[PDB]
């Protein structure tokens, strides 16, 4: 019988800051045991310092990324090129997956940009459109390795002050750019060892107010 | 008189009344003139507003990145065939990855205006659009008359008085076709195009409306303290 | 499907359709809504040139939409039933998923939508009926009184008339009637009905028929006797 | 298009009348006359043929009264091919009422939806209306024996006695003056007759040219008889009460 | 809900410096049989890309019809129908790849997996795959079924990232991908000798080579091999 | 849902139906009344599936209710047994049929005489001195076949109950928190409060 | 797992903020109360996106209401909504399990279990949830009716943390709201990692537990 | 998918 | 779950000397549980005498459903539908739902008011006529019947002796079958009078 | 007669002029936009003094940030007052955010159209459309039955509009004040209107952004046309 | 069922 989903692998992870936020994605795609491409990104810019990947099946994620850029070019016809707000495209996307509720679309969405106060946010999905702004999320085949660490390094769970008998926790505090890529790049090298379906390339999309910059990093090729 | 009743019927002359009638509702509508060079191409619209209290008519639609009209008659019926054409725009991206060609652009509204024009019950649409665009084949500016004639130009205008800007431009064809590389000198030409058509009204700073299209420009509509520097 | 619009302008602005089905409500035997400080009198003239009736199955002029809500009309009896019918379907309907009667505010506004739907749909003619529609909303003892005419605007009256002769009985209500003092108990009420209808119709016979609705659905009908004791009473006043 | 040839049937009248309704009405003022009259113990149907010819076989003709159950019957006046249309409508409408409840349907109801079919037709669908008047006498348990009477308009009112047809208003004023309260079937009877026989336009009322009804309790026992008299039995009924 | 019949196996491609290679061999396999010889699956769209599929071959003959529908719509009111408005791979592509995913989307998909390959109008080169599922990815070398396998990692010891691409000529990618079909013709038992190769070059153009065959094989060594383990004779 | 008995005496119809209401191995209410009044002398208990049982009773009350006010007439409890069973026979052979068991006890104004119907999700209707659904009829049934008698009283017939209540009690696996109890009668619908 | 109970001054709303895909703890800062208006709540358990999304476009059918009636719409008109609805989509695979809480003038405080096979419920008491049995053992075994705003506070928090504790598909954080006669009031995040130490330590429970 |  | 032996029940027509006979148990069950003794599954439309036997609620429907048909008919035909006639409309009937079927198995009896011949036919549930000279048998005990009609039948039997042996051919298949019994009832049809009998059988 | 969707020979919709017309003859409805807020005014003109006059509502809300006047025959604005309300919440539900008092507007005028041989005939109503929102801020839209609506500082529909309409022009600046606003259309209103103007025959209603839209009660109303006898009499 |  003919099965319409596949599972193209790969792994992706979005962290918010004060005044930017991250969205990271490794450039493998796969098949089975088989290397499709080396580079295929799947961390788009959608305009509007929004950044989206829907990780999981390619093919229903390219669909989903193809539609909200869409979403995003008549909001703009509709409502007077009004900027679309990190938030409203959350909502916008909830009903664009949930519109699918009985046929899916096989993918972990997480968008990431500035909210309207110009501070970090990062909005993960599920497969129908339940959706959540958190500070961290991992999404696809090595979130399960990721998100624990995550947890540790940015929120800083299970982290007590030392000598004060486990009775005062670590104290909450946003990253640097430059701390927050650390932990990305370590996170996706320690998930590349582990996870076969994860490596060849690492593209990271950052999103301050001053816009969308890029940044590439070579991961292990076995 | 007898053959005016409804589109279906043709007069004996072989006339169409109620095109000629929507024809008429675009010789009613304000001015806006459409001029191109090699290198870009420019939408220069005279708004008009009900009295000094309301706002003043948009008269420019962007319909993708890279084209969009000018409207003169019922603008809701300009809203209709914009939209249709942001859909075959939006069509020839998804599906083909292929920016649409300004002249497939026309075609689309000519056939679109035509099955109007033969069918019981429907009717003309009323409006008049001068469509601009820079695609594979350099910049492009074409005319929509709602009878379905789509026409391609170096440079036209359409509404009330739009005869002086049309014999403007039809003197200047020479001078302004070879004005490459310069956005200002070909929106400047267009803004004296339209000063043609001008009768005890003159442009002002919320009355004046200008898009452009060009190389390494997107359709931009400028409107208020934008257009200040044509005055 | 048939698709005329049947229901357009002319030149002056007037849709004439809906203003010729008002004549048709001009033409219509008079109908009489007057409410009190603690209910609301339904009134209504029936024409005398039918002798040889059966009055225990004709139709009665007074329709019931909920045990709470009735409904009364002037104009075309066939066009009247449509709008009856659907009005008691979505008293029902409200019941349903609301969990709660209709407000009698609810019910007309349902009814005068329904009215307006005819005036601007191809195909169809305006209802040639206007309605009074009367009750108390659940758990409310404040009478409420409303009309609907086939354009479809509605509104709420202390009193109101509609049907033939409708222009005479609003000129008694309109001096008889105090805003400051509406008629304190159910007789007086019925009693300003009957005087408001005796000014049009010609005998108290079987030619005025009086529905009283007070609150928590308690709805009766008057009998002949009742309504005639009225009659015989105002008309012993009056020769003075 | 098609607008040109559109007669517009479902429209008002200056005056807020119906045109079409209107002119139905006018074609019904032709048809012969039906006459019902309802008494304590039963109901009379009595209806004149139009016109008759000689060679016209009369045993095995319908085209006044019609049975529409076992317990309610009608009498036509105006154009019998919409009547049959508008009668076999209402013969379905009493055996889905009678499957749905296993209760006979009340009179009132089938009148009612009748009635509202032809209400449909004066304000939606752009056809003309039926140009049809019934008599509806019928039985139920609620309110016993039921004259009502509906009309092309789509508005049913209910009656003691009423005429449908060709002078009506005649017809209704001989009524008016001779029925009581308290009037027997075999009365009534009587009255049905004597009343076409004073408003016919014919020379002299035979049994040829009527076609007559009765739905009388004169069962064995607490049940309702329908009986469509023969020729024969409407030749006894005219020498009975002594017309002929 | 389909099964495929009529098949062809691999469809191999890979990017050069100055365009694009493709191969597939000329099979229409029915199951096990190796029914039918003189089977084309490489189809030219005008002179700049060729589009090479593999799986049913009946679902590849309506996908042929489409492309040649396509050549002709394209032309209709176009009068740089062979110029600036010609049908470049991009567009052919995202075409098929909107047709393969409504298929799916449908639950009666076209049980192909498809390589366009083609150069620009601007001299870019063009290489992207796309299945029955509306899966799409692109990579200095693509193949299909067992070339996904067999072919990929000796097309990739050539051009193993982009910056290879420019240090490979035609001579050395031909070489490659003529290599790879005489490896799948040892290995692949749906595969036959005769194979078609295509060359799209942003300066010489659409080269089309037919009726090629797999040569210089090594089946000398087999004389010396006997029985499974201990047979001597 | 689960427990919903009836049983005809001489001059009323008794109807029992269970207060719990379990979802997994959860006891989620105690209190729930099983029951719609179609008319002022017309009563349908129900059970069934989780749902079906509330949204098909309500879809009969609003229809039933909306004939009341249309004719100014209350239809007879062997007409709303038949209108109900027409629904159930239609819905059985629908993509998405009620699964739903219903008894329709009622007091025939006309005839002055109480009538209890049995109806089934299929829509297999029959009049009954006493009637139940589920497993409820394989204990009351045997129970009421020694102990009822159809000249019995109201008192008599609420006594004939508690017997059937005490034995489902006692051999019934599943605590169903007692019943609520309702008698239909001349009078019409009230709920016995202490049982 | 989430309850919701009634009492003397007014309705106690409690849920805990864990989600799972299988034995994977998706989330543990998961909002599972939606505050519909000022004097209505919902609570979401079962599929994530079903309860999210269905709630959300509830409370857009609780806007048209009062915009179309100029009324606050009833607990039982605003129940029923979201239960109609559902049962339309009944076989179709929908996993919602609801409470809808709030106060009207008409009303009272008043809450409406709904879940996604159409049944509908008023009661005084509801948990529901995998830990729905945990939740109840202490909640059953301390409800009065008459306990205060205070006591009846910290017995929703402590019948979340007895779940949160026991059942492995719930704990996180516990999301307290209390509910009046002049609408709902938010009585905070509390992270049971946090919560359960001082719970133990003060109340002198939790024995099983290594101190 | 997520899912108390 | 099979739908033709969850109520059970049977229903026998014979053939006399210028009569027919029919006859049905009166059981309504839920598989094991007896849940009605008075459930009648021979109906009549005039002269016409249909037995249903099957899934209760198509039973109660086909009859309501042939009421409907057979008021109309003589509505229309001014005269009552007869045996062979209503025959054929039972059979258009039941294959009209042919991929939907209703799980019974009916039954026409009657004595043609004409020709003065006695008929009987029989259906399966999708519509085939089984006409017959002699007896037809339906429901859960139809071996049964088959087995005791087969063996007691003679053709010209009286009335009264027509009776006899329609009664023992209901009993005695009856109590062979768990689903059938409690109670019977055996309709004796002349020309122009019918007499109906309910017989003492077990109550088990 | 003749089609619906008809050009007259001066380039005009016959039916959308002749709705104009109907809209002439409709009670006065005026709005006042001001930085501070907009201010929006009708004539209830009960046709019978035995009317309650707070049952006739022609002024209604949208949503919290959009408030809406009518003239003309009121009865076809229902669907029209249905459709924006949908619109709003719709958009809410989608983008999580209040629509643009602009595109609300303009999802109206969609309807306008709409009409011919779909609807039978075009509206016989014009809105005055009032609204806040955090782009272009305080505005407010006249929507006729054309499909057409213009941006206004101020505006007034219905029978007495033209004379209101230049006394508009006279009286607004771009520094109004709310309280001025309210005076000035109590102001324009009494001078147009048939009978004299009170609380019970006249209705206020306002939008700020701080207490989003708001219908004045009839005790508010009347002192502030107190408050306007007195300001005209002290000059 | 019936079925030569
Ligand atoms: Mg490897
Ligand atoms: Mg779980
Ligand atoms: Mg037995
Ligand atoms: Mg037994």
């Amino acid at each position: 019988q003919f099965n319409p989903y596949g599972d193209n692998g790969g792994t992706i992870l979005g962290i918010a800051g004060e005044d930017f936020a991250v969205l990271a994605g490794d450039t493998r795609n796969i098949t089975d045991y088989s290397i499709n491409s080396r580079y295929e990104p799947k961390v788009f810019d959608c305009g509007d310092n929004i950044v989206m990947s829907a990780n999981g099946f390619a093919a229903d994620g390219d669909a989903l990324v193809k539609r909200f850029k869409n979403s995003v070019k008549w909001y703009h016809f509709d409502h007077n090129d009004k900027k679309l707000s990190i938030n409203s495209a959350a909502r916008n996307i909830q009903h664009l997956l949930y519109g699918k509720r009985f046929f899916p679309y096989y993918v972990h969405t997480i968008i990431a940009g500035l909210d309207e106060d110009g501070k970090g946010a990062v909005y993960s999905f599920d497969p129908v459109g339940s959706y959540e702004r958190e500070q961290c999320r991992a999404g696809g085949a090595a979130a399960s390795l990721i998100m624990p660490f995550l947890d540790n390094q940015v929120n800083f769970k299970n982290q007590y002050e030392p000598g004060t008998n486990g009775k005062v926790k670590k104290p909450l505090k946003y990253l640097s750019v430059e701390e927050v890529i650390k932990l990305v790049r370590d996170s996706f090298t320690s998930a590349t060892e582990r996870h076969i379906q994860v490596g060849d390339g690492l593209e990271i999309l950052i999103v301050t107010k001053d816009g969308v910059r890029k940044e590439f990093y070579e991961l292990k090729r076995d | 008189n007898n053959y005016d009743g409804d589109t279906v019927t043709f007069s004996p002359t072989g006339r169409l009344f109620q095109v000629e009638y929507a024809l008429e509702a675009i010789k009613q509508g304000s001015v806006t003139v459409g001029l191109r060079s090699n290198t870009h191409a420019v939408l220069v619209a005279l708004k008009r507003n009900a009295d000094e209290l309301s706002s003043y008519q948009k008269k420019i639609i962007k319909c993708d990145e890279h084209m969009g009209l000018s409207l003169a008659g019922l603008a809701p019926d300009a809203r209709v065939l914009s939209n249709y054409l942001r859909q075959q725009c939006n069509y020839s991206s998804l599906v083909f990855n292929r920016k649409l060609a300004v002249e497939r652009a026309g075609h689309l509204l000519c056939d679109k205006a035509q099955k109007n024009t033969q069918s019981y019950g429907g009717r003309p649409y009323g409006v008049g659009l001068l469509i601009i665009g820079y695609d594979k084949s350099g910049a492009h500016l074409l005319e929509f008359q709602p009878s379905g004639n789509v026409t391609e130009l170096y440079g036209t205008a359409i509404g009330a008085r739009s005869q002086g800007a049309k014999t403007y431009l039809e003197r200047t064809l020479d001078t302004f076709i070879k004005i490459d590389g310069n956005p200002d000198e070909l929106i400047k030409a267009g803004v004296e195009a339209i000063s043609q058509s001008l009768r005890d009204e003159s442009l002002t700073v919320d009355n004046l409306s200008i898009a452009i299209v060009g190389k390494d420009t997107p359709f931009t509509i400028y409107d208020g303290e934008a257009v200040a520097k044509y005055i | 499907g048939y698709d005329r619009a049947l229901s357009i302008f002319s030149p002056d602005g007037h849709i004439f359709q809906v203003e010729y089905a008002l004549e048709a409500v001009k033409r219509g035997t008079c109908a009489v809504g007057v409410k009190g400080k603690n209910c609301v009198v339904l009134g209504c003239e029936r024409r005398s040139t039918l002798k040889l009736q059966d009055t225990r199955i004709t139709p009665s002029k007074v329709s019931k939409i909920d045990s709470h809500v009735v409904l009364s009309f002037s104009g075309l009896n066939a066009d009247s039933r449509i709008l009856i019918e659907k009005a008691r379907v979505e008293a029902q309907s409200h019941r349903l998923t609301l969990e709660d009667p209709v407000t009698v505010e609810y019910l007309t506004r349902y009814v005068a939508g329904v009215q307006q739907r005819y005036t601007q749909s191809g195909g169809v003619r305006p209802f040639g009926v206007s309605t009074l529609i009367a009750g108390f909303d659940p758990r409310d003892d404040e009478p409420k009184l409303y009309q609907t005419e086939p354009s479809g605007i509605y509104s709420s009256w202390s009193a109101q008339t509609i049907g033939r002769n409708s222009k005479t009985v609003r000129e008694f209500l309109e001096k008889n009637y105090d805003r400051k003092e509406p008629p304190a108990t159910v007789e007086e009420c019925v009693k300003l009905t009957v005087r408001s209808l005796l000014e049009v119709v010609q005998t108290g016979a079987k030619n005025i028929e009086i529905t009283v609705v007070k609150p928590d659905s308690d709805i009766v009908a008057l009998s002949s006797e009742e309504i005639n004791q009225y009659v015989t009473q105002i008309e012993q006043e009056k020769q003075e | 298009g098609s607008r040109r040839y559109d007669s517009r049937t479902t429209i008002f009248s200056p005056e807020g009348r119906l045109y079409q309704v209107e002119y139905a009405l006018e074609s019904i003022s032709h048809a012969g006359t039906a006459i019902g009259i309802m008494a304590s113990d039963g109901i009379v149907l009595a209806a004149e043929r139009k016109v008759t010819s000689t060679l016209l076989e009369q045993d095995t003709s319908t085209e006044k009264l019609y049975k529409l159950n076992d317990k309610i019957a009608v009498a036509v006046a105006g154009l019998t091919a919409d009547a049959e249309i508008l009668i076999n409508t209402a013969r379905i409408h009493a055996q889905n009422y009678l499957k749905t409840y296993n209760e006979d349907i009340p009179v009132e109801i089938l009148v009612r939806r009748l009635s509202d079919i032809k209400q449909g037709y004066t304000q939606h669908g752009g056809l003309r209306p039926f140009g049809v008047s019934f008599i509806y006498a019928g039985y139920d348990d609620r309110y016993g024996y039921q004259l009502y009477t509906s009309n092309p308009s789509g508005n049913y009112t209910g009656w003691k006695a009423i005429s449908v047809g060709a002078n009506t208003s005649a017809a209704q004023t001989l009524l008016q003056m001779d029925y009581k309260d308290d009037m027997k079937v075999d009365d009534a009877i009587e009255l049905a007759l004597k009343t076409l026989s004073k408003t016919t336009d014919s020379s002299a009322l035979t049994y040829d040219r009527l076609e007559f009804a009765t739905i009388r309790k004169g069962a064995n026992d607490g049940e309702v008889y329908q009986k469509i008299f023969k020729p024969q039995e409407i030749k006894d009924i005219l020498v009975k009460t002594g017309i002929t | 809900t389909q099964q495929p019949i009529v098949t062809g196996t691999s469809v191999i491609s890979m990017k050069y410096d100055n365009g694009v290679i493709i191969a597939a061999d000329n099979l229409g396999s029915y199951g096990s049989l190796l029914r039918f010889n003189g089977v084309e699956r490489l189809i030219p769209v005008g002179d700049n890309t060729v589009v090479g599929i593999s799986g049913d071959i009946s679902d590849m003959q309506h996908i042929e019809r489409l492309l040649k529908d396509l050549v002709t719509e394209n032309a209709y009111d176009n009068p740089l129908a062979d110029a600036e408005e010609a049908l470049e791979p991009s567009y052919i592509f995202e075409y098929l790849a909107t047709v393969m995913y409504q298929r799916r989307s449908k639950m009666n998909p076209l049980w192909n997996a498809i390589i366009v390959a083609g150069v620009q109008s601007n001299g870019d080169q063009f290489l992207r795959y796309v299945n029955l599922l509306g899966v799409t990815y692109s990579s200095p070398t693509l193949a299909t079924g067992f070339g996904a396998h067999m072919a990929n990692p000796l097309l990739r010891k050539v051009v193993d990232r982009e910056s290879d691409i420019p240090k490979t000529t035609v001579q050395v990618a031909e070489e490659a991908i003529v290599n790879a079909m005489r490896v799948l013709y040892y290995r692949d038992a749906r595969s036959s000798r005769n194979f078609s190769l295509a060359i799209i070059d942003k300066n010489t153009g659409l080269t089309f080579k037919k009726n090629l065959q797999v040569e210089n094989m090594k089946w000398d060594f087999a004389k010396d091999i006997k029985g499974y383990g201990t047979q001597k004779i | 849902m689960d427990i919903i008995l009836g049983i005809r005496v001489q001059d009323s119809v008794i109807l029992a139906s269970s207060k719990a209401v379990t979802r997994g191995i959860s006891v989620l209410k105690d209190s729930d009344d099983k029951t719609r009044q179609l008319s002022p002398h017309t009563l349908m208990s129900f059970a069934g599936e989780a749902g079906d049982t509330v949204q098909f009773a309500e879809y009969i009350q609003a229809n039933i209710q909306l004939y009341s006010i249309r004719e100014d007439y209350e239809l007879s409890p062997q007409a709303v047994s038949s209108f109900v069973r027409q629904e159930l026979a239609k819905s059985i052979r629908s993509r998405r049929p009620y699964q739903v068991n219903v008894l329709i006890g009622g007091y025939d104004k006309k005839k002055n005489k109480p009538e209890l119907y049995q109806i089934d999700y299929l829509g297999t209707k029959v009049e009954l001195p006493y009637g139940a659904h589920g497993y409820s009829g394989f204990y009351t049934f045997s129970l009421l076949d020694h102990h009822y008698r159809p000249d019995m009283t109201t008192e008599e017939g609420l006594d004939l109950l508690k017997l059937c209540v005490q034995e489902l009690e006692k051999r019934m696996p599943m605590d169903f928190k007692g019943v609520i109890v309702k008698i239909v009668d001349k009078d019409g619908i009230r709920q016995v409060d202490d049982f | 797992t989430m309850l919701a109970f009634r009492f003397q001054g007014g309705i106690i709303v409690a849920v805990d903020s864990r989600a799972t895909a299988g034995n994977w703890v998706a989330s543990q800062t998961v909002k599972k109360v939606i505050e519909i208006n000022p004097f209505l709540l919902g609570t979401m358990a079962g599929g994530a996106a079903d309860c999210q999304f269905w709630e959300t476009w509830l409370g857009s059918q609780c806007r048209l209401h009062e915009l179309r009636e100029k009324e606050r719409i009833s607990v039982a008109a605003a129940s029923k909504i979201l239960s109609n609805l559902v049962y339309q989509y009944k076989g179709a695979g929908l996993s919602m399990g609801t409470m809808i809480c709030g106060y009207t003038r008409k009303e009272g405080p008043t809450i409406y279990y709904v879940d996604s096979d159409g049944t509908r419920l008023k009661g005084d008491i509801f948990c529901v949830g995998s830990g729905q049995t945990f939740a109840y053992g202490v909640l059953d075994s301390n409800y009065k009716w008459d306990l205060s705003v205070e006591d009846a506070l910290y017995l929703g928090k402590r019948s979340i943390l007895a779940a949160a504790h026991r059942d492995a598909y719930s704990g996180g954080s516990v999301n307290l709201y209390h509910v009046t006669e002049d609408g709902w009031i938010y009585h905070g995040n509390h992270d049971v990692g946090e919560l359960f130490w001082k719970v133990k330590e003060e109340e002198g429970s939790f024995n099983n537990v290594i101190g | 998918x997520a899912y108390x | 779950s099979d739908p033709s032996s969850i109520n059970g029940g049977i229903v026998v027509a014979m053939t006399g000397k210028d009569c027919v006979a029919i006859a049905c148990d009166l059981r309504l069950g839920s598989q094991s549980l007896g849940v009605s003794n008075k459930f009648e599954k021979i109906f009549h439309y005039g002269h016409v005498f249909l037995g249903i036997t099957g899934l209760a609620t198509d039973v109660t429907t086909l009859n309501e459903m042939f009421r409907y048909k057979t008021n109309l008919y003589k509505l229309k035909e001014e005269r009552a539908i007869e045996p062979e006639t209503f025959t054929q409309l039972v059979s258009s009937s039941l294959y009209e739902r042919r991929f939907g079927p209703y799980f019974v198995g009916p039954v026409v009896a009657g004595i043609n008011s004409k020709s003065g011949k006695p008929f009987i036919a029989g259906f399966d549930l999708i519509g085939c006529i089984d006409e017959a000279k002699d007896f037809i048998v339906s429901g859960t005990a139809s071996d049964q019947l088959f087995g005791m009609c087969e063996s007691l039948y003679e053709p010209n039997l009286e009335p009264e002796d027509l009776f006899e042996t329609i009664s023992q051919a209901l009993l005695n298949a009856a109590d062979r079958d768990a689903l059938s019994g409690w109670g019977a009832v055996v309709y004796i049809i002349k020309k122009d009078e019918v007499v109906k009998r309910y017989l003492k059988m077990r109550q088990d | 007669d003749r089609g619906v969707s008809t050009f007259s020979p001066e380039g005009r919709l016959f039916q959308v002029e002749y709705s104009l017309e109907a809209i002439k003859l409709g009670s006065t409805a005026i709005g006042i936009a001001t930085k501070e807020g907009v201010v929006l005014g009708v004539e209830k003109r009960a046709t019978s003094p035995l009317l309650e006059s707070d049952s006739i509502e022609k002024i209604v809300e949208i949503d919290r940030h959009i408030g809406c006047a009518m003239s003309g025959l009121t009865a076809d604005a229902r669907s029209m007052i249905e459709h924006a309300r949908t619109a709003a919440v719709t958009h809410n539900l989608y983008y999580d955010e209040d629509i643009n008092v602009e595109s609300l507007t303009q999802s109206v005028c969609d309807l306008a159209l709409r009409f011919g041989e779909l609807m039978s005939r075009p509206f016989g109503v014009a809105l005055l459309i009032a609204g806040h929102d955090a782009d272009d801020g305080y505005q407010l839209f006249h929507a006729e039955p054309s499909g057409t609506f213009y941006r206004y500082n101020a505006k007034a529909i219905g029978s007495g509009s033209e004379g209101a309409q230049a006394e508009l022009l006279n009286e607004w600046h771009s520094s109004l004040t709310l309280k001025e606003a309210e005076l000035l259309v109590l102001k324009i209103l009494k001078q147009v209107m048939e009978e004299k103007l009170d609380e019970n025959n006249a209705q206020l209603s306002c939008i700020t952004k701080q207490d989003g839209f708001k219908i004045y009660d009839n005790e508010k109303t009347a002192e502030l046309i107190k408050e306007l006898k007195e300001k005209e009499a002290a000059e």
